[PDB]
This record gives C-alpha cells, sequence and structure tokens, in this order.
RNA sequence: AGCCAGGAUGUUGGCUUAGAAGCAGCCAUCAUUUAAAGAAAGCGUAAUAGCUCACUGGUCGAGUCGGCCUGCGCGGAAGAU
C-alpha cells in the first residue's frame, strides 16, 4: 500500500473537515449544500473509521519492537496477522461500494501484423478462460482470423452477473515482448494489441408517428389533369413538429393513397435519422476506448524473455505471467478497482 | 371558474346553490372549487 | 509554425504566450523551432540541478 | 408544564458524544455548543451502557443555554440486546427473524414503567408484547 | 477575489503591467495559485474592486471579463524556522498561491476551513505584510 | 344542524435511503388510560414543529337523514341575405 495509503488520508482529513463543516449553522441555512455534505459523509466516515483503526495497529506494530529481554513474538505475530486481516476486509468492503450488465469484448491486431494476430488470439483465449472460470457464457460474433495465427479482430458477447464492472478496465492498448513463431533467426520482437469493452444497452424504439405533434395540410395537385386537378385537394403535406422534417405527396389522383404514402415516409426518415445518430455516437465512443496500437500508446506489458507482467495505470509489476495466460487475471484487475474507488469518493466536490 | 356540463363536489366545504336557473358549486376553502354548469 | 518543448514536464496549455527560437528537431517531421523554457509563460524545469542556464530554472 | 418551545426529542447511542450529523445539525441551527455535551451529556452516560440511545430533550432559551432531561431507551431497541437481533421486519407476517421468551420481556418492563402506563405491571405486558409482534419477533412460550 | 481573464490572449502585456504598476500603489493584489496558472485579484471590499476595473479598463485599454472565485479569506504563512514547514507545504499544496511580492499565501475557502488548518500544523498564519 | 372542550401514552421503530417522526413508498395495524381519540381522513415542514377531521362529554330543543316505483320541467345546446 505504498500510494493508496496517501489518498485514504487524504480521505480521513477531507471527512474531518466535513464533519466540521456541519455544526455551523451558516452553511445549515440552504439545503441543497446541507443535503450534499450529508450524502458525502456516510462513506468517508465508514472508510475513515476502518482507516485509523488500521492506522493505530500499525503505529502499535511500529512501536514494542526495538527492545529486548522478553520473548515479542507472539503478541507481534497475533498484532500482524490481524492487522493484515482488518487491512483486507478494509479493502474489499470499500472496492465492492448499479452496474452489472453484459458486455461485448472486441480485439483486433496493432502493430506486427502476423504477429499481432497470434498475441490477440493468446489474449482472446486469456479473456475466455477467465470467463468460463467465472460461470459467465462467452460467444463468438464475428472472426476475421490472421493468415497464420489467430484473429485479425475477434467480437464476442460475455453474459452473466457482474460482467462489466469487472471487464471495463481492459479497454486500451497491450504490448508484448517476444520472439514471435514467424522468425527467421532468433531476435526479439515488440508489437501491440487493442481491446475495446462496451456495455449491452437496449434498442427501445418506438413508433414516433403520433398525431398531436403532426401539422397537415391539403392543397391541390400541379399538373395536367383537365377540370379535376383544378376543384380538388388531392396533394398532402406533413410536418412532424418535434424533429422539423416535411414530407409533401401528391402521387396519385385519390388523397388518401397520399397521406399513407407520405406517412410511411415520415416515418422511415425518422427511423433512419434515429438510427444514424445512435451509429456515429457508437463509432465515436469505440474510437476513443480503442485507441490507436502503436506500441507506444499502452495499458499493459507482457514480457515472455522476462516472464513479467506489467501496468502503467497503477505502476504495478508482477513476474507471474505464466498464471496470467492461463485466465488467473483476477490478481491484476482487483488492484485497479480499488485505485479506481478511492477517486469516487474523493471526487465529491 | 370551470364551465363543464357535471359539476360536482370535492371537498367537504362545497355547496350547491342554484342562481337564475344555473346550477353552480362554490367552496370556501379552495378557490379552484367553485364550477358552473354551462 | 509547430515548436518543441525540451524538459520534462511543462505548465503550457492553449491561450499561453511563448518566445520561440531557431532549432531543429530531426526525428520529428514539422518541428523546426524551440521553446524558450523561463520565457514569458512557461516554468524552468522542476528539481534540475545541471544546465540549469538552458533551462531557465534559479540557482538553488 | 410548558407547551413546545423549542425541543424536540432525538438521540443516538449516549455511548459516545460523537458530535456527528444526528446530532449536530440536529441542534446546530439553533445555536448553543455541541463539543460541550462530552461532558455535559455524557456525565450520565457512563454509568448506563455504551451503545444505547436514550431520548432526550432539547429545552433550550433564547439565551442560548439549554437544559436536558432524559428517559429509558425506547422499546423498540430494547428487543435488540435482550433478543440477540440487530435486523429487523418487513414481512412481520409472511416471516420471521427470531424469538423471544414470554419470561424475558416482563422482567425488564418495569425498567420503562416509570414512564410507561398501565393499571398495573400485568397490564403493560401486552404493550410492550403488542408491539413485538410487528417487529416480526415471535414470542416464546 | 473574482480571478481575471481578457478577450485577446496576445494583448495580454497591458494588462501584465497595468497590474504591476497598479499594485505599486495599494490598489489591488495579484495572487497567483501555484497548480494552476491563474491571476486571481484580491480587494478589501466591493468598492475597491470597481475602482480598480474602471481604472484598469480606462487608463490601460484592457477589455477582461471577471469570473466568480470560491475563497473566503488569505492568509500570509511564514514559518521556515523548522522542517515540518516543508511537508506542510506539500501537503496543503493544492491552495496556496504567490503575490506579486513573492511571499506565500494559503488561500483558503472558508473560515471553517481556515479555523482547522491552524489548529494543527502549528506555526504562525498572520494577515499582514510590508 | 350550529355553538363550548378533548382529540392522549415508550413508533428519534428496525423495514428502506442523506431525513422520512400519523401523513414518499413498501408489510403489519396490537396494546394502555378511557366518555372518547385512526398505531391516522386532510393541510403543512428538507425532517421536526404547527392547524383540522373521524369519535366522545356539554348547550339546545323538536323531528331528522337516505335509497326504490313514478308524472312534468332544467343544464349539456355554436353559422353564415
Ligand atoms: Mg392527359
Ligand atoms: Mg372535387
Ligand atoms: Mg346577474
Ligand atoms: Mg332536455
Ligand atoms: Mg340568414
Ligand atoms: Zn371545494
Amino acid at each position: 500500500k505504498p500510494s493508496i495509503v496517501a489518498k485514504l488520508e487524504a480521505l480521513h482529513e477531507r471527512h474531518e473537515e466535513v464533519q466540521a463543516l456541519l455544526g455551523d449553522a451558516q452553511t445549515i441555512a440552504d439545503q441543497e449544500r446541507f443535503r450534499a455534505l450529508s450524502r458525502e459523509y456516510a462513506q468517508l466516515s465508514d472508510v475513515s473509521r476502518c482507516f485509523t483503526d488500521w492506522q493505530q495497529v500499525q503505529e502499535d506494530i511500529e512501536t514494542a519492537q526495538m527492545m529486548l529481554d522478553d520473548p515479542e513474538m507472539r503478541e507481534m505475530a497475533q498484532d500482524e496477522l490481524r492487522e493484515a486481516k482488518e487491512k483486507s476486509e478494509q479493502l474489499e468492503q470499500q472496492l465492492q461500494v448499479d452496474d452489472e450488465r453484459n458486455a461485448f469484448l472486441e480485439v483486433r491486431a496493432g502493430t506486427g501484423g502476423d504477429e499481432a494476430a497470434l498475441f490477440a488470439g493468446d489474449l482472446f483465449r486469456m479473456y475466455s478462460r477467465y470467463a468460463e472460470a467465472r460461470r459467465w457464457r462467452v460467444e463468438i460474433m464475428s472472426a476475421s482470423e490472421g493468415e497464420h495465427g489467430g484473429y485479425k479482430e475477434i467480437i464476442a458477447k460475455i453474459s452473466g452477473d457482474g460482467v462489466y464492472g469487472r471487464l471495463k478496465f481492459e479497454s486500451g492498448g497491450h504490448r508484448v515482448q517476444r520472439v514471435p513463431a514467424t522468425e527467421s533467426q532468433g531476435r526479439i520482437h515488440t508489437s501491440a494489441c487493442t481491446v475495446a469493452v462496451m456495455p449491452e444497452l437496449p434498442d427501445a424504439e418506438l413508433p414516433d408517428i403520433n398525431p398531436a405533434d403532426l401539422r397537415i395540410d391539403t392543397f391541390r395537385s400541379s399538373g395536367a389533369g383537365g377540370q379535376h386537378v383544378n376543384t380538388t385537394d388531392s396533394a398532402i403535406r406533413i410536418t412532424h413538429l418535434p424533429t422539423g422534417i416535411v414530407v409533401e405527396c401528391q402521387d396519385e389522383r385519390s388523397q388518401h393513397k397520399n397521406k399513407a404514402k407520405a406517412l410511411s415516409v415520415l416515418g422511415a426518415r425518422i427511423h433512419a435519422a434515429e438510427m444514424a445518430k445512435r451509429q456515429q455516437a457508437e463509432a465515436s465512443t469505440r474510437r476513443n476506448l480503442l485507441g490507436s496500437g502503436d506500441r507506444s500508446d499502452r495499458n499493459r506489458t507482457y514480457n515472455f524473455p522476462q516472464g513479467r507482467v506489467t501496468d502503467h495505470r497503477i505502476n504495478l509489476t508482477l513476474y507471474r505471467l505464466d498464471e496470467v495466460m492461463e485466465g488467473k487475471l483476477d490478481m491484476l484487475i482487483e488492484p485497479i478497482i480499488q485505485e479506481h474507488q478511492a477517486d469516487q469518493l474523493a471526487a465529491l466536490s | 371558474m370551470k364551465v363543464r356540463a357535471s359539476v360536482k363536489k370535492l371537498c367537504r366545504n362545497c355547496k350547491i346553490v342554484k342562481r337564475d336557473g344555473v346550477i353552480r358549486v362554490i367552496c370556501s376553502a379552495e378557490p379552484k372549487h367553485k364550477q358552473r354548469q354551462g | 509554425v509547430t515548436s518543441y518543448i525540451g524538459g520534462e514536464g511543462h505548465n503550457l496549455q492553449e491561450h499561453s504566450v511563448i518566445l520561440i527560437r531557431g532549432g531543429r528537431v530531426k526525428d520529428l517531421p514539422g518541428v523546426r523551432y524551440h521553446t524558450v523554457r523561463g520565457a514569458l509563460d512557461c516554468s524552468g524545469v522542476k528539481d534540475r540541478k545541471q544546465a540549469r542556464s538552458k533551462y531557465g530554472v534559479k540557482r538553488p | 408544564a410548558k407547551k413546545v418551545q423549542a425541543y424536540v426529542k432525538l438521540q443516538v447511542a449516549a455511548g459516545m458524544a460523537n458530535p456527528s450529523p444526528p446530532v449536530g445539525p440536529a441542534l446546530g441551527q439553533q445555536g448553543v455548543n455541541i463539543m460541550e455535551f462530552c461532558k455535559a451529556f455524557n456525565a450520565k452516560t457512563d454509568s448506563i451502557e455504551k451503545g444505547l440511545p436514550i431520548p432526550v430533550v432539547i429545552t433550550v432559551y433564547a439565551d442560548r443555554s439549554f437544559t436536558f432531561v432524559t428517559k429509558t431507551p425506547p422499546a423498540a431497541v430494547l428487543l435488540k440486546k435482550a433478543a440477540g437481533i440487530k435486523s429487523g421486519s418487513g414481512k412481520p407476517n409472511k416471516d420471521k427473524v427470531g424469538k423471544i421468551s414470554r419470561a424475558q420481556l416482563q422482567e425488564i418492563a418495569q425498567t420503562k414503567a416509570a414512564d410507561m402506563t398501565g393499571a398495573d405491571i400485568e397490564a403493560m405486558t401486552r404493550s410492550i408484547e403488542g408491539t413485538a409482534r410487528s417487529m416480526g419477533l415471535v414470542v416464546e412460550d | 477575489f473574482r480571478r481575471i481573464r481578457l478577450k485577446d490572449p496576445l494583448k495580454q502585456k497591458q494588462l501584465l503591467k497595468g497590474l504591476v504598476q497598479l499594485s505599486e500603489e495599494g490598489a489591488v493584489q495579484v495572487f497567483r495559485p501555484i497548480s494552476n496558472n491563474d491571476l486571481i485579484v484580491g480587494a478589501v471590499g466591493v468598492l475597491q474592486f470597481d475602482v480598480v476595473v474602471a481604472r484598469l479598463k480606462s487608463e490601460y485599454n484592457v477589455e477582461a471579463v471577471y469570473e466568480s472565485v470560491n475563497v473566503a479569506t488569505a492568509r500570509w504563512v511564514e514559518c521556515a524556522d523548522a522542517k515540518k514547514f516543508e511537508e506542510f507545504k506539500r501537503k496543503n499544496e493544492s491552495q496556496l498561491a504567490l503575490d506579486g511580492g513573492d511571499n506565500l499565501a494559503y488561500i483558503a475557502t472558508s473560515m471553517v476551513n481556515l479555523r482547522l488548518a491552524q489548529e494543527r500544523y502549528p506555526d504562525v498564519q498572520f494577515h499582514q505584510t510590508r
């Protein structure tokens, strides 16, 4: 706990400050601020209480050691084991606490070409094994095989309870440094892959053709029709008040046919506009989440010569790459979530 | 004053009164409850 | 034009006035000038004890 | 007696002075001093128990001076240490949270019988028992 | 306080000189928080600030706009005798500043925050210089 | 029907959330002093506080309050020489 202790110290200080801020009757006159402070106080108080208990236990551990004579092993051992247990309880309790919906996982090659495909296949196998040893379900929707090895792009759907809340930190770039299979000599090569995780969201579409927000104009058509085209209102025009689209029809001699045709065309135009809006929003979100595989923008690195996996977002290096490549990356995602939660409490101003 | 074809008592203070052949509702508590049948 | 910001860490952002001078960064295609550190709205490199005058750091 | 002037009854467990939201802003807008209850209120606290909510009165005059009187802890929290239960009801008929022995409640009724009413002790047994069936408890014979 | 921002960011000379030539005669004070880069502007009351803005707009030709900012009071902190001052200049690094005369300043955010932040860090925090 | 008076007791309840205290919503809806008083029909508070109503004593002093079968009338009811 090298850096998270600083965050918890700042959290405790802010908890004390907001505790003091509630007893002056000058910030209680307004109601929105009072309610905001009241909502802010709860989590701060709980986490601060647990952290103060941990800090006092640690300070006790620091003392009662720099002496001799008595066999101080037993009390030190019991104190440190209870400290570790309390620390584990604290981290879990402020890490858990919504958002547990299914997810879409897609990985594609970056720098490297025929070996980035192999690394993408390996990474997908890792994620699949992780999902399988969680009672989740993974099914492949789109696959583009990569000539020599794995996939140039794989898009699959993972379904379960708690999916997105744990796989939302894998979106980014993953760098691998190792000896490729497609290598005549014995050179080491650096390549990258890009991963995107996106939550599952519905597709609620409604017939927005409520006639209470439509303007209908009926008038005379223009063309060659004799003495009947003159004295008849056969042309129709519908204006949609919310969106502002206008559709005019004077195809056939019957007003009802024109009305039906123009209403259908207006509905089709509204549907197309809405679908285009959703598509562009999703495309922009995916572009920002994905990045650009260039072995220089990355979230984690895998070194096979040294067998080391490192995470640059929290600056955490570990030497258990063989377990990680076997779907045991729960020892990688938990430290991130913790650091992702202390900020959420700290971002309450 | 709501002009409607069906005037009813809406609270405990509403009273039915007929003035010049027009049935109307008046209550001392809520001024929103006064209506005229028309 | 495009200018290069040397040293470790800068406080620059949009709408900041700076002083630039000549000097070409080779492996950067299109960069042809250098930002003078210690100038109007750019501060010297923090905790720099060597070659201070090239990065506008006061002597401690 | 004097009618309500500035006082309403509300207080968390006496055990700690704990100038928390339930006690601080409850009287912070009335003025007075919040930290001062660490001595005035806690003088009677340390005798009874650590962690029992005792209701108090916060009668305060315009001179920013107060005076307080306490009562027995409410019967709802009384059947939490004598029942082994800290959660509560929510389907008091569909399910139940625990059991209470019929001989346990009345032996504690006299603690609240100072301000509880009734013709005699046996009368007050139904009052403490009638409220118990709403909590989800079951009387044990 | 009311920090400053002017429309054209290149005609910023006259606001950087018309504010060192007008804090030389006790009309305005120019803090500059350490973390970001602002030009926060002290005053003792509304009328003094009104005089400053009208004078700065008429004499020096500076078209600017003055946002508000949430700050209660500043305090000049100067205690270099010990070493704990060095760590105080780090733990509370978020809301310190630098005057025109380079004296530090604990730009508070409320009376409660200040009244707390001098209950610990038992160093001197007075409110006058020169 | 008007008019005097009461309209109480450990629910600051776990349930739920920052507070929900008769009155946001979810289950239950007993007991005590009683002549009567809902573990609440309505208004009102951020939550309290505050004001009424069901029910009950007093005055008053003789009729009073709702349905059914039916006759005739009222409103609903705005157009162009
Ligand atoms: Mg023809
Ligand atoms: Mg015709
Ligand atoms: Mg008239
Ligand atoms: Mg008729
Ligand atoms: Mg006519
Ligand atoms: Zn009415």
